[PDB]
């Protein structure tokens, strides 16, 4: 069945690799697997509950390790199904991939520690930090294309102005704060022994933490931080409001331009340019039977290459414009172009008709 | 080859009109309406954009022949056109039926003849399936 | 009193129902009552109001018993003024949807909670427990649309990747911070005993809650968790904000569009194409006749249903894109289309002008 | 039945102009406009759309049989009507006034005469009180 | 100096009822002073501070009560100025205001607990309540308007369903979380002994107070702490979140709204309308002749005034379309409008164009 | 190697005043120095950690004041390279620069608090005060422009009247709480002993720090504290959740416009204007012969000044509206001359086309 | 008064061209054409919606009786005239100097004559001064 | 001094064409049109405005010789200068290259000839070098 067995393989890559829609849930149940697996690593670092679940840690292991591979071999199938990555060669190719690489040497380091626990030399420390290390590094896995990083840091560096004016203005009313608190109580509060105490103060207040060792005791004390409270809390609390907002502002604009699409016309000037261009042949059987056709409809060699070319130059500039519209240039330009061309037409019609009255 | 620098100079006295030694806008759109396809003062102002770099508002022989010394392999051009095909790759693997091709790419922009687009199919589709592979093509085309 | 008696049920059903305007006060007041219960519910756990709370208690829950039962049966009625329910039969068939259903079993264990405390063997905790969740149950049953829920999930989807985003970050640096500070402290602090507790503190802090059972109290601790905590407080923070913005911009774009409105075309060219090829008769007296007119206007037959299908086929896509019109979509449709359709007008002109001249 | 089949191809011929087995744009723009109504090409487009599947630009005998072979019934069109009606619901019972639909669904899109607005009312309004219920009637123009 | 008098008075009157501009610093003052005699108030409350404290709040009652004097009177001549309250009968029409008679009110009122002070009988305690709740008084007469009530209510109900949403989802939560963690602990925990002390726990950790007086202490209390409060934190913060982006995008759009202005046509229409409406006399020497002069650019007597009167009111509708113009609904119209026209003024050229080739 | 020299000081120059780009890095760096000494400093205040971190402070501090004295005289140079501070006059005109005499300023106090330290007369406490001070004041110069506070200040002004609402409401739901739960508890709990302690408690419940000193423990003083924390910690949350969409919204909006451009026209007819009306000389051979070259093209001299002084007017006027472009006033006053134009141009087509039926 | 009534039919057969009893569009666009201004169909179409109640599409002799009946006291036309005075109140107290109007109240919109603005200005301005005060105004106009 | 007044006189006189003692939009737009330039009644009345201070319509010779009297250094105009030359200043540190100049000052908006931008060069380029400084030619300028 070859269709079959390769339509099965194109779904199995989609699902691993590219998880457009319900695919996802099948991710989800390995996080869920691999985090529960992280939960009971923590029960194991309690001395009181060790026992069961160490036991039940062990079996999520064995059944993790079993999944992780089955994966990966699976995973290898599919880059298989993919054209980059046919054949032996491909194959070993895609799995040079650095997640790839990551994931194959976490599942080794594994089914090491599982084998060293059966051998019971190794230190139950050494294999609990080493099987909690790996089930974070499958965690980060999870990524598997920096998704969260890339979209973070474009957020942070659009609004980075922003971000280092509250950073700049919190840190200022921080010291400022935390330094008269400090003169206020000094010795009349235990808490504010040293200027220390003070910043971690100002710090854990400033941010909303409160935890309650340290907090002032005296009038003035307890005005001051009143009054630098009531605007430290907000300019601690602004970078995640402004990072919030920008977050659903970009994915307003976002649900707005991806959902325009209305594209690949100069994606199609430069797949028929590029061919022309490699139609411009040593005068063979080839497209440059097509090229004494596209000259037909007109030493001449050179104007025929050149004007290919061009085409191509012309319409990779086209794509380039093209990959990533923007509604306010695009709309701005087709503006200024429909109406600067209804104007010249108007005024030829007025020529026009002048010379028609002159007729 | 002096050959080559003969052909050049023919064509680029063709293209010339007046005979100032460069190709202005009207020239390319005249000697291109002969060719049948009349143009937007917009494209011939896009090429003398792209040939010429002292902005002279033309086309001369020496950017001329500099731009014609640039093959396809010196165009650093494949970005650009794997990028182009992946748009047009609807499943994203990386194969298109050719009859994908054949209903799209001569329906859309400049839309290319049967005989063309069939040539496309034989070319790129080596094991000749109708399941073309664009990465392989394009990376063999700028070879 | 045939017009009083259809308007007044008619009125009943809107507050009961669809309460647009007003009519929300009524549904306030019976969410007050219902609230004032629970209240009253928790004070009876409490063993030192259980008195004056109980009694309290016992005739608030008669006084909602009373109105919910003469709520129901007064639904139940202005569920018969609607068309879709008119007749015994049609009543009955109002009953069986979902939230009736459960409204009517949460009255008959109300009721037979206070049956069964009349009888006094049932035992206080369990009248208490029934009584408490036929309350929450109530509270729920006040959406009778899950509106809430919809609008929520809908919200959570749209920004689906940015707040998987700040769950993944902010998960990672409160793993990486808890793991720092428990090394940080581990023995010079009572507190950090174990990683569950460095990681509990972590949660506690990024968060924002800062309960102060958990706190560092070393140099190294302490300066540690202030770089870690001042960028975790903002990404824990990320999601509030990020939905807060969604909303907000959502609330915005919702009350530029349903305010646009200016529709019901399509959904009147699909009535008028209904019609008409329902009208596609067998040649009798109906609108048939008036098919004959439609082709009096010009075997024949298939034709006329062709077209009449048409129309309907037709207005059935139009008001399926005019359910939900897109603001940017209309726009530069619109646009394209008048100024594709004046260029081609204008180039009529040149075309007409000329052969004036060679007239 | 042979009649129907007969009848359309009678009257798929009298359609057919230059006589390609195909109903083309223009050949129902004409035939349309000899009914009275002059369409724009975007509804002709729009119709060919919506008969043909393999997307020929026209109109083939086989679509128009299997478009005729489709009824009411056999539409899923329920939803798409009670949802117009719906929008014309004012008070979202699911009664309307006759007067309504007269002063309205005569005086928007494409209106309709006297005659054919009562010979709704008289056909939907089974009960004659001009409180028209459109579920009902539309349920049973459907079955 | 009639015309330095006058100039003097609406200076006044604008610094006092309508500060635009620098003479908010005037306010701000008065603020202060107000807001420090209330600070000096609470330290009269302590018992430590009770001398300093209370001569300095006496001193301050004394400038205080000056001031308001003295500003009530100044602003009785201000109203004074405007024509709605010229003269003595004007003025005292004015005064009626509610705003104003509470604040002569409270002026009274602070006479009389000095004047008590003076006599000694009136206790303490009386007179502190007193002074608190005439600074309260001043302090809510500082808005003199209630247009931050106003704002704030529009942008709530704005977003009622959103804050519903919120409130709602947020309430189910913090009653699902409470009753858990108080399953979970209920004996082990001594914190929480009572279904009501949960329900304290579960508001002030959902709201992120965190007092720190109730906290869960057993591995399945935090376990359910963490993964209830992860997702309660940020519903009981999303309502300051959504309010604050819906002041934002308010503000943006006021920006650009307000900041359009370009108006006062339509308000030039009605003035023109009701004059000449008024015009329509019983054939008098005043505008009447107007009219007779309008009639001769032409029993017709009705007709006129018809007319007159037809203007008035289209006039009117259009002032009441154009009191708060919406950038979309003007620009929708404005292009549907345009390109109608132009649309039909091509198909005129096409019509004269071709009777041109029949001429 | 004058144009080495003259690309090497501008690099230097771009660097230390205007970092575009990758220069940042630099400038972190430095920040990235104070800061560490700032902690350092804090370090030093306690008593247990003073002999390292005196020493490490000493080393840092002598490392600082040398990169400072280098980069003050390297920007001296920097600032020689700028026209404006052309030679040495020009580049003492600059050093008067208020940001380059507070720079050397704290320069001069460095090296004097080192060198009393050389000393040994200094009490260390002097000294510490004096180098914390001036590490603040580094600080504060690395803004060096007052940009953050600008855009702080820009922002808090834009959204003035919804920072005042919610500091109002907030304050009188303070106000309201503290006095009710202050009520409700009084005696009952020791923490509430007066009214001071219950703002106290309102203060830090609000803003959601939640110390936990302080608390209800009355039933009626946790249901009134329930009641309004629910409303209050909204309230007092809400500056920072408008500030934070303000900001987005204005990045938003600076990204759209500043990346608008497609300027320098009006500045170019600026130049052009003040050339020619400077050009109006006394009949010298400077451009005055090409003044004579414009009146070619057409006593008469007074004209040609006023118009070129006419250019120049109305050249200023279009840079002054073209220095800050709106989208909406942009847009708006195209489609109203376009329009317009189109219409006139279409009336004037109807006027042609009569008269030549009439031809 | 009979003699109003005659008046009101007399004028409204003067209006009246065809004698249908009711004045269309086309009519009150051609009486004020001869009344020197051209309106627009919208303003006509404006006329028809304000008169008639019933939707005929003209204006018909009852209504119009009844608008003539209603005068000023009666139209609740108190708040509108204030608020466009506000609107053109540069100072907001309530005083607008007569050289304003006569700047602006006869530069925009309808335009009136030098007479016109000055007989506002001395209705209105009862004290002479130039400081119109538009409430007082309005209000004994609105008696 | 008396000569200045005689030539602003005769050449008020000279634009001056019914003879009503003002300038109006019609007049600048025939002389300036006469001057080769044909304008846009915007820009006249641009001008209508910028000279006039009663808001005449025209230009008055009071207003006239009022802003004869003005000079650039008593106009206030070193700010706009310096910013628009600053706009330009792609680098920032205050130096233009000559041929930059050359490149755009005569190819935008209203193009000057090179003549023009070359005394532009040598008036601001008072070192010959290419890198003219604008704050100090347009301070002197402004002298
Ligand atoms: C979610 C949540 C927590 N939250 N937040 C609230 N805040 C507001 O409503 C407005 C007050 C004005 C109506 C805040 C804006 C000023 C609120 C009110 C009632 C109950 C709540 O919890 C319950 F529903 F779980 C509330």
């Amino acid at each position: 069945r070859n269709a079959f067995y390769r339509k099965l393989q194109n779904f199995l890559y989609n699902v691993l690799e590219r998880p457009r829609g319900w695919a996802f849930i099948y991710h989800a149940y390995v996080f869920l697997l691999v985090f529960s697996c992280l939960v009971l690593s923590v029960f194991s670092t309690i001395k009181e509950y060790e026992k069961s679940s160490e036991g039940a840690l062990y079996i999520l292991e064995i059944v993790t390790i079993v999944v992780f591979g089955v994966e990966y071999f699976v995973r290898i199938w599919a880059a298989g199904c993919c054209c980059r990555y046919r054949g032996w060669r491909g194959r070993l190719k895609f799995a040079r991939k650095p997640f790839c690489v990551i994931d194959i040497m976490v599942l080794i380091a594994s089914i090491a520690v599982l084998a060293a626990g059966s051998q019971g030399n190794v230190f139950a420390t050494s294999a609990l930090r080493s099987l909690r290390f790996l089930q974070i590094l499958r965690m980060i896995r999870m990524d598997r294309r920096g998704g969260t990083w890339k979209l973070l840091g474009s957020v942070v560096y659009a609004h980075s102005k922003e971000l280092v004016t509250a950073w700049y203005i919190g840190f200022l009313c921080l010291i400022l704060a935390s330094f008269l608190v400090y003169l206020a109580e000094k010795g009349e509060n235990d808490h504010f022994d040293t200027y220390a105490d003070a910043l971690w103060w100002g710090l854990i207040t400033l941010t909303t933490i409160g935890y309650g060792d340290k907090y002032p005791q005296t009038w003035n004390g307890r005005l001051l931080a009143a009054t630098f409270t009531l605007i430290g809390v907000s300019f601690f609390a602004l970078p995640a409001g402004i990072l919030g907002s920008g977050f659903a502002l970009k994915v307003q604009e976002q649900h707005r331009q991806k959902h325009f699409e209305k594209r690949r016309n100069p994606a199609a000037g430069l797949i028929q340019s590029a061919w022309r261009f490699y139609a411009t042949n040593l005068s063979r059987t080839d497209l440059h039977s097509t090229w004494q056709y596209y000259e037909r409809t007109v030493g001449l060699k050179v104007s025929i290459r050149a004007v290919c070319v061009m085409r191509f130059l012309v319409s990779k500039r086209k794509f380039k414009e093209s990959l990533r519209p923007y509604d306010v240039m695009d709309v701005i330009e087709q503006y200024s172009a429909g109406h600067l061309d209804m104007l010249s037409r108007i005024k030829s019609l007025q020529s026009r008709v002048d010379q028609i009255v002159g007729r | 080859t002096e050959e080559q620098i003969a052909e050049f100079k023919e064509a680029f006295s063709l293209f010339d009109k007046d005979g100032d030694g460069t190709i202005t806008t009207k020239e390319l759109g005249t000697v291109m309406r002969s060719l049948g396809q009349n143009p937007t003062e917009a494209e011939l102002q896009d090429m003398i954009n792209e040939v010429d770099a002292d902005g002279n508002g033309t086309i001369d022989f020496p950017e001329f022949l500099t731009m014609m010394a640039r093959k396809m392999k010196d165009t650093d051009s494949e970005e650009e056109i794997r990028e182009a095909f992946r748009v047009f790759d609807k499943d994203g693997n990386g194969y298109i039926s050719a009859a994908e091709l054949r209903h799209v790419m001569t329906n859309l922009g400049e839309k290319l003849t049967d005989e063309e687009v069939d040539e496309m199919i034989r070319e790129a589709d080596i094991d000749g399936d109708g399941q073309v592979n664009y990465e392989e093509f394009v990376q063999m085309m700028t070879a």
